[PDB]
DNA sequence: TGCATCAGAGCCCAAAAT
DNA sequence: TATAATGGGAGCCTCTGATGCA
């Protein structure tokens, strides 16, 4: 496979002959395909996380749960969602949407979440104090593709509804192998804080499982048909 | 000709047969300990199975016979241990 | 079935051989 | 026993019989 080019098929997937097993890489016979060298290891770890927000009671849709992609409300005017905690805020971005996490000391006071829809009007590190707008909402707002809302429970105050969301997403990081490594986990494997990933000539260097998560073979250095 | 039929190892093909020859070593020395039974008499069986039944024959050190019939008798002892060993 | 092409088979004796 | 090293080298008659192609 050329260099920095990543596979179309991935590790054990059966292949017919004539299949694309890359860009440029065109397969001769029938058969399994086999991953060689991963040069870069995907792992997906699982963080299942509460967080709260708050939305005009006229412009959320009642569901138990949101799955991604589903309308969590439609606004008829803009919005502005505001903090109810003082503290200094730790924005972590995701793919689409945004997780927003007040702190005083170093104990998390708050932990807000902001879906698709609603742009942080704060940035990391901002100190902030009760009723200040955190982000503003405007239109239609949804769930982020790569995230889940698996319970919703909403308590009504006033004209809104302050909701307490159960959200499960997984948090990629890379991890890049080199020639003298290999790689001692499956794709699709499932890894626990401690678990080997790589493993490598001295101690450091190796790769080992930072929490739970999923692991994910790119970069091959060739592909093996059988 | 017969030579060139054979690829030359990548730097990752070459760490890669060299880990795993050095590794099945290794592992010959463990299944010594846990069977009581000689490394040399270990690794004949191991290598005879690998090369399938084309090359079976006695070892000059080896105290006995190796045919089908004693290589059976270690593979199936092998075979009879625990998963972990 | 009839015909080239090639591989393999042979090519004096005795004397001597410095 | 440890830098890396990865595919060789010389070459010059007649008849008979079997074998491989029209």
């Amino acid at each position: 496979l050329p260099p920095g080019v990543d596979a179309l098929v991935k590790d054990g997937e059966e292949v017919v002959k004539g299949q694309e097993l890359a860009p440029g890489v065109v397969s001769r016979l029938d058969g399994v395909a086999l991953y060689r060298f991963p040069r870069r290891v995907r792992v997906e770890y699982v963080k299942k996380e509460r967080a709260g927000l708050r939305l005009p009671l006229a412009a959320w849709v009642e569901k138990e749960a949101y799955k991604p992609g589903e309308i969590l409300a439609e606004l008829p005017e803009p919005y502005l969602f505001r903090a109810e905690e003082e503290g200094v805020v730790e924005l972590k971005e995701l793919e689409e949407g945004a997780f927003l996490v007040l702190r005083r000391e170093d104990e998390p006071v708050a932990t807000y979440f902001l879906p698709v829809g609603m742009t942080p009007l704060v940035v990391h590190g901002e100190i902030v104090e009760k009723g200040q707008p955190l982000a503003e909402a405007k239109g239609l707002l949804r769930m982020p593709r790569q995230v889940r809302a698996a319970q919703v429970e909403a308590e009504e105050e006033g004209e809104t509804v302050y909701l307490t969301l159960f959200l499960e997403w997984t948090e990629p990081k890379d991890y890049r192998v080199q020639p003298h490594m290999n790689v001692v986990v499956p794709e699709g494997a499932r890894v626990e804080a401690g678990d080997k990933i790589v493993a490598a000539i001295d101690p450091e260097e190796e790769v080992i499982a930072e929490a739970e998560g999923v692991v994910h073979l790119h970069e091959p250095a060739s592909i093996l048909v059988v | 000709h017969e030579i060139g039929q054979v690829p030359l190892l990548t730097l990752e093909e070459e760490v890669e047969l060299a880990r795993k020859v050095e590794e099945g070593m290794e592992a010959i020395k463990k299944l010594s300990e846990i069977t009581g039974l000689d490394p040399d008499l270990i690794r004949e069986v191991v290598r005879a199975k690998i090369l399938g039944s084309a090359r079976v024959r006695h070892i000059p050190g080896l105290k006995e016979t190796l045919d089908p019939k004693t290589v059976e008798e270690i593979d199936q002892k092998l075979k009879s241990l625990p998963k972990e060993h």
